[PDB]
């Protein structure tokens, strides 16, 4: 790369970042999708 | 309910029980049933451990991917406990040993973390708390261990009202402290299986009846110390001052107190599980009626 | 043309010819012979002709399929003999291959064909294991693929991709357990198929 | 189109009164227990029910025995229908006898206070099919409609 | 109705082999209990063995029962051979699976399968 | 003090642990090649102290290199078992890590973390032994990390 | 055209009968294979000094997954799925939506490294070059769950790596 | 756009948060949430829009063979820009 550097970008990580395994900084999955079904919310005020 | 504890699935590995228990003192002889059960219905487990992880890795194969969380927590601390319960339904305290060290006495684990536990869980607004005390817990006691679990009972009643208060007997099985204590080697015993105390446990959570109740978890039969102990070098073809109070004391009878055959649970006879605890170390023990 | 695979007329007039030589010492079995348009004989034969069909082609002078390259079977539901039995043999004399096909069902048992091929052992094993055809007179009929105590024949069309019952270790029991199976994420079957014919050749009349 | 309505403001749990009168999650078991203590104190005309828009025929049966048992025939529904005469009595009294398919043989149609456009779509699209290739005749009771 | 026997003509000639299969897998189960290690009882093991030919007393197919007998003397072989691990003996028991009950009620409480 | 002494206790054990990883290996199927190219010259894994031969006796990991089936999953947990401790689980490929290629299989244990505890799961189709040579010494990370004797002297 | 590997005559003239008796009894040809070994002995051994030396990879490397960006950093991604009808093993779940600017974009995209066969089918599928496998190959983890990569992680990866992805890419896509 | 919740948690680009009420972020308690923090939505708005003389213009996201496949935009309505379905860049007729 003293030579031929990479091609800049915007959004290339600044700073590389080693294996976090193991660590706080692991990753941790989880859905990113939100939630489909909404359910209904009873009313608030009495009536019955 | 909340949408993501709905219960889905067939109860199996990878079905959604619903359940999210934090379950302290798991790394132990009862946590690691108690973990099993949850896990193989579904459930999430956090684990807050003391000991190192590598102590902790009998239990990440109980449950499917994600379903066994593990978080350090310290029993002074009151910061770890508030982590590690604020996410879930309901706690369950194993927490205790058998024996005091130079750190910790039967007060501490048996008092003051047990309470710690209960108090943070009601800031925190867990709605089920299970406490594990003793069948013989009684502040006349000789035995240290035993005056400290009445306090410790008396003081999760007051803090945790709704708690489920289960007081066993000695209960035998395979890393058990009873029947290995034996052999390894007036008073009348009622020991109870471990896989039943686990059953009695998870059914407990399931039943609204259980909360605000205390019960007693006691085997079908009673027997004289000298015979039971006979039985086992017969199965098996053959220790503290305070250790050796307990041994000793004749296991109370509480008949206004429920017990597993409340929670569904039917009690299993020494003698169809002496010899899984025993064949590892190589007649009829009279019954008391 | 580059992109086509060449047609050899030599070889499909000699293994038609073959073919017929075949069916004509053998009436009491063959119910038909075909060749297909890269030279592969197939022999469709009644299942009673497994032993002498196949003891002719091994020992006779102008056959001499020596070696039994495979023996497998094939699921067809819609059948009502829905195990078809595909002998593949080949001949070093002659430099050639030929094809046996059979037919039975869950039921009727096949002759072993241990007699005429040692090579027939296992993969008569095979088939019984995977898709449950009993073969008569086997030295030693058992399974030899599946886990002791299988139930089933995971070939079949009909059974599931991922079977019944999965393992894991109970600590509990201090073994390792069979459970119905569960999966945290169930196979998504795909509907590849197009709406469109593809090859007119094969249409077959309504 | 409509379909996605199947996502949102869905029932999902059980849900009985508590005492503020505010509706609250609840289990099978408690909803069930309420509603047949309740079921098993009244009798006769003290219990009806009414079926809505999109019950299916095995829901109805189920909940017409339940309410006999109690010796109840107020089984209702909400869109009306003459009682007058035979009633319900003969099918042909309430059915489409001719059949949408029916509507293709026809060389005159009357229609009686009615929006086939918006009642039954695809039955309009039937008539209009009849009207462009058979030149049926198509009369019409009630308002101008398109 | 012309088919091909395994190998018995007819269900008298079945029941015979039934009878000898089921007395060969009377008799091994001390042995299995024992070879095994196991923490059944002997009771439990026969007990066991005639739940499961009971399961097939209603078949009247004598080329079924032929297979069924087939299948069952596997099963033995693989027991007395010690082919079978002490695992592959106990998945009859089903030690590991909570009871499903079988009452609509509690069908109805817990999902949607029947 | 006697906290100091506990801490070079533990830097010491551990460091003589992780300096001598004795591995058996299932070489279950194709990761077990992978694995031979591991100890073969190029990476040459007893020079870290990592002999290539060890009886499962005086194993101190046990390396599942392959697909684990249902009728193989008994002997795997058998000679687990039979680990003396301290013991450690590498998980190489993607058969072991969750099935892989035959996660829907009718006759694959999806993942050998149904059948024992894993310490280091190792992606890959095979991992290169280069791979699984960077696994092998995030193992020993792990171990540096270890603090039995602290945790027991606070007991 | 063929050869014999064993079908020699031994000589049985007196001079060749004592060369195999001096060979059986002096144990000439056993220490003709000490020579060999101690030849290795002294040549260079071929081991390298790993992490410090590397193995030697070429641009083609099928290693971890990376999801990438166009120039102005939006993504590559059109949520055409085409990744996920190919996977041999049904490693990839992917969901898409309308985004809120309209345009077509992935909600979900998921890839069970645990599953994965690390074949490059997706790579090759996709017409976009949003997804690739990536040179890293040093990612190995503690628990299994680490392994189940999702959008985020999988953005993540294209941005850490991305410098190199591209000379990659740049090296080979004529091959392509 | 990355932005947190009440809860301190933040939210993905595609709009994923854990509720108040919701266990599973339990999951993240000693560890921490992946969240990539280049929203490529924010990132192509950024980006000007193209003047170009014609009704229509091509666009293959650049690079060539690198990009996408080459698509045809047409830019007669002037109420709003030509907007390429596969890289998100604008175009508008002068
Ligand atoms: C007789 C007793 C002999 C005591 C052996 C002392 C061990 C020396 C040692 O730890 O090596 C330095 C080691 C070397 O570190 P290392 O093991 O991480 O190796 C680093 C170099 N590469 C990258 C090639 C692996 O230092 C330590 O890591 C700390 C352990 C100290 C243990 C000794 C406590 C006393
Ligand atoms: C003037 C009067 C004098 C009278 C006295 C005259 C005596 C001298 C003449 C006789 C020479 C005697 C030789 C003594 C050595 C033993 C020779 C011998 O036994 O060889 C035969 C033996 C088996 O050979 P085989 O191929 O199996 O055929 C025969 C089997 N039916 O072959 C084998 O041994 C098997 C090989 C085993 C060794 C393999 C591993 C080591 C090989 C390398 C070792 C190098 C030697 C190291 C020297 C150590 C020095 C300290
Ligand atoms: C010093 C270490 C020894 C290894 C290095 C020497 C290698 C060597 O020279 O061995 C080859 C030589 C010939 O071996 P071979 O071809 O089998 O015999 C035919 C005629 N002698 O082998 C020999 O002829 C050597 C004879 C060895 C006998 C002396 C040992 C006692
Ligand atoms: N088993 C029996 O015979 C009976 C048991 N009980 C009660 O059941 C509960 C568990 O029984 P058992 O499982 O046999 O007890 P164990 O000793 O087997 O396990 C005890 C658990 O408590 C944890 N623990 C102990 N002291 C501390 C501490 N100071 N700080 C944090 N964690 C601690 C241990 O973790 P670590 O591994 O880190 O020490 C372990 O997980 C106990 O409360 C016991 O009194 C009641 C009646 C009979
Ligand atoms: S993970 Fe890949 S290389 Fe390893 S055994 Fe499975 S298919 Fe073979
Ligand atoms: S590399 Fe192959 S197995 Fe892995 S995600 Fe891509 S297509 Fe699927
Ligand atoms: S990564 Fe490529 S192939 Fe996969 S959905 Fe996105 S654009 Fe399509
Ligand atoms: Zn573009």
């Amino acid at each position: 790369p003293t030579v031929k550097p990479p091609t800049a970008r915007k959004f290339i990580w600044t700073n590389h970042k080693f294996n976090l395994s193991g660590t706080p900084q692991q990753y941790v999955p989880y859905s990113t999708t939100r939630k489909k079904i909404q359910e209904w919310v009873p009313p608030s005020t009495p009536y019955k | 309910l909340h949408h993501a504890v709905i219960p889905h699935g067939k109860g199996g590995r990878s079905s959604v029980s619903g359940i999210v228990a934090t379950v302290f003192g798991a790394t132990g002889f009862l946590g690691r049933y108690v973990v099993n059960h949850l896990g193989r219905m579904g459930s999430q487990v956090i684990v807050p451990h003391r000991c190192e992880p590598y102590d902790t890795m009998h239990l990440r194969p109980m449950g499917d991917l994600g379903q066994i969380i593990f978080m350090d927590w310290n029993g002074r601390d009151k910061d770890s406990i508030r982590r590690a319960v604020e996410h879930s339904s309901v706690v369950i305290n194993l927490v205790g040993r058998e024996w005091e060290t130079q750190n910790f006495d039967f007060e501490d684990v048996f008092v003051k973390i047990p309470q710690a536990i209960a108090q943070v869980s009601k800031e925190a607004g867990v709605e089920k708390f299970i406490h594990i005390s003793h069948l013989n817990a009684d502040i006349k006691s000789s035995s240290k261990y035993l005056r400290s679990k009445a306090v410790g009972e008396k003081e999760v009643r007051e803090t945790f009202p709704e708690a489920t208060i289960i007081k066993p007997a000695e209960i035998f099985g395979r890393e058990d402290r009873f029947l290995n204590y034996f052999a390894n080697i007036k008073t009348v015993k009622q020991p109870v299986y471990i896989v039943d105390v686990t059953k009695g446990i998870i059914n407990a959570i399931k039943d609204p009846d259980a909360r605000g109740k205390t019960f007693a978890f006691v085997g079908p039969s009673r027997y004289l110390l000298f015979d039971l102990v006979q039985y086992v070098f017969a199965v098996a073809h053959r220790t503290t001052r305070d250790k050796v109070e307990r041994i000793h004391t004749t296991d109370k009878i509480l008949p206004h107190l429920p017990g597993l055959e409340d929670l569904g649970v039917e009690a299993t006879p020494l003698e169809l599980k002496a010899i899984e605890v025993l064949r590892r170390h190589r007649q009829p023990a009279k019954t008391i009626p | 043309r580059p992109t086509v695979r060449p047609r050899n007329d030599v070889a499909h007039k000699q293994l038609s010819a073959f073919g017929e030589y075949v069916a004509e010492i053998l009436p009491k079995y063959v119910q038909q012979v075909q060749v297909s348009c890269f030279n592969e004989l197939e022999i469709c034969i009644h299942p009673d002709g497994v032993i002498p069909v196949l003891t002719f082609l091994r020992d006779h002078s102008n056959a001499q399929f020596k070696s039994l390259a495979d023996l497998t079977a094939v699921d067809i539901p819609t059948r009502q003999n829905r195990f078809e039995i595909v002998y593949n043999l080949l001949s070093l004399r002659f430099n050639s291959r030929i094809r046996v096909k059979t037919y039975t069902d869950e039921l009727t048992p096949i002759e072993s064909s241990v007699p005429v091929y040692k090579a027939a052992n296992w993969y008569e094993r095979e088939i019984w294991d995977m898709f449950g055809v009993f073969f008569a007179n086997h030295p030693d009929l058992r399974r030899i693929l599946t886990d002791y105590g299988f139930e089933g024949h995971p070939f079949r069309k009909d059974f599931p991709l991922s079977g019944y019952v999965e393992l894991r270790y109970d600590d509990e029991v201090k073994r390792v357990v069979a459970e119905p199976v569960e999966l945290a994420q169930e196979f998504r079957k795909f509907d590849l198929n197009s709406p469109w014919e593809a090859f007119p050749a094969y249409r077959q009349p309504p | 189109f409509a379909y996605d309505g199947l996502k949102r403001q869905r029932l999902t749990e059980p849900m009985v009164r508590n005492e503020k009168g505010l509706l609250t999650h609840t289990t099978w078991e408690d909803a069930l227990s309420r509603v047949a203590g309740m079921l098993q104190s009244f009798q006769g005309n003290d219990v009806a029910a009414i079926a809505g828009g999109l019950v299916d025929a095995e829901a109805l049966i189920a909940l017409k025995d339940l309410l006999n048992r109690v010796d109840s025939d107020t089984l209702c529904t909400e869109e009306v229908f003459p009682t007058a005469g035979a009633g319900t009595d003969l099918r042909s009294n309430y059915l489409l006898n001719t059949t949408i398919a029916g509507v293709e043989e026809a060389d005159v149609v009357l229609l009686v206070g009615t929006n086939p456009r918006f009642e039954a779509p695809l039955f309009n699209a039937r008539i209009r099919k009849s009207w462009l290739h058979n030149d049926l005749k198509v009369a019409l009771i009630g308002s101008p409609v398109d | 109705t012309s088919v091909k026997p395994i190998f018995s003509r007819d269900m008298n000639e079945a029941k015979r082999r039934v009878r000898e299969l089921y007395r060969a897998w009377y008799r091994e189960v001390p042995n299995t209990v024992h070879l095994f290690q196991l923490d059944i009882s002997v009771k439990q093991g026969r007990d066991k063995v005639r739940e499961m030919f009971k399961k097939n007393a209603h078949i009247t197919d004598p080329r079924v029962v032929d297979l069924l007998v087939i299948k069952g003397k596997m099963e033995l072989e693989e027991t007395i051979k010690v082919w079978k691990q002490r695992t592959h003996v106990m998945r009859f028991f089903h030690e590991t699976e909570a009871p499903r009950p079988k009452d609509f009620l509690s069908k109805f409480y817990v999902g949607h399968d029947p | 003090r006697g906290e100091y002494v506990v801490a070079k206790l533990d830097d010491l054990i551990n460091w003589a642990r992780r300096s001598s990883l004795w591995p058996m290996t299932f070489g279950l199927a194709c990761c077990a090649v992978e694995m031979m190219h591991m100890a073969a010259p190029r990476y040459d894994m007893d020079r870290f102290g990592v002999v290539f031969r060890a009886s499962p006796r005086q194993s101190d990991v046990m390396i599942v290199a392959g697909t684990l089936t249902n009728k193989m999953a008994p002997a795997l947990r058998k000679v687990y078992d039979q680990m003396p401790e301290p013991r450690y689980v590498v998980s190489m490929g993607s058969c072991a890590n969750g099935g892989g290629y035959y996660h829907y299989s009718y006759s694959v244990v999806r993942g050998c973390d149904r059948i024992v505890p894993v310490d280091i799961y190792v992606p890959g189709c095979p991992p290169t032994a280069e791979a699984l040579l960077y696994g092998i010494l995030q193992l020993q990370k792990k171990i540096k990390r270890e603090k039995r004797l602290r945790i027991w002297y606070r007991r | 055209t063929y050869k014999y590997v064993n079908l020699r005559e031994p000589s049985m003239d007196m001079k060749s009968v004592t060369d195999r008796a001096a060979q059986t009894l002096l144990w000439t040809e056993l220490i003709r294979g000490l020579g060999m070994t101690l030849s290795y002995l002294f040549r260079e051994p071929a081991t390298i000094n790993y992490p410090f030396e590397k193995g030697p990879l070429s641009p083609r490397f099928r290693g971890e997954h990376a999801l990438r960006r166009y120039p102005s950093g939006e993504e590559r991604c059109i949520a055409c799925k085409l990744c996920e009808a190919v996977c041999p093993a049904q490693a990839i779940t992917i969901e898409a939506e309308p985004r809120a600017d309209g345009s077509r974009r992935t909600t979900r995209y998921d890839i069970d490294m645990t599953k994965c066969i690390y074949c490059g089918f997706c790579q090759e599928a996709c017409p976009v070059d949003a997804i690739v496998e990536g040179p890293n190959f040093e990612f190995s983890t503690e628990t299994h769950e680490e392994l189940l990569y999702n959008k985020e992680k999988l953005l993540n990866n294209g941005d850490k790596w991305e410098a190199e992805i591209a000379a990659n890419i740049q090296a080979d896509y004529l091959y392509r | 756009g990355v932005r947190t919740s009440p809860t301190g948690e933040k939210v993905t680009h595609t709009g994923q948060v854990y509720d108040d009420g919701d266990y599973r972020k339990v999951r993240f308690v000693g560890r921490q949430k992946e969240v990539n923090e280049n929203f490529a939505i924010d990132l192509i708005a950024e980006q000007p829009v193209s003047q170009v003389g014609s009704r229509v213009i091509s666009c293959d996201g650049g690079g060539g063979a690198l990009g996408h496949p080459r698509v045809y935009i047409n830019l007669d309505k002037e109420t709003k820009t030509g907007t390429c379905g596969y890289c998100g860049l604008q175009f508008r007729q002068q």
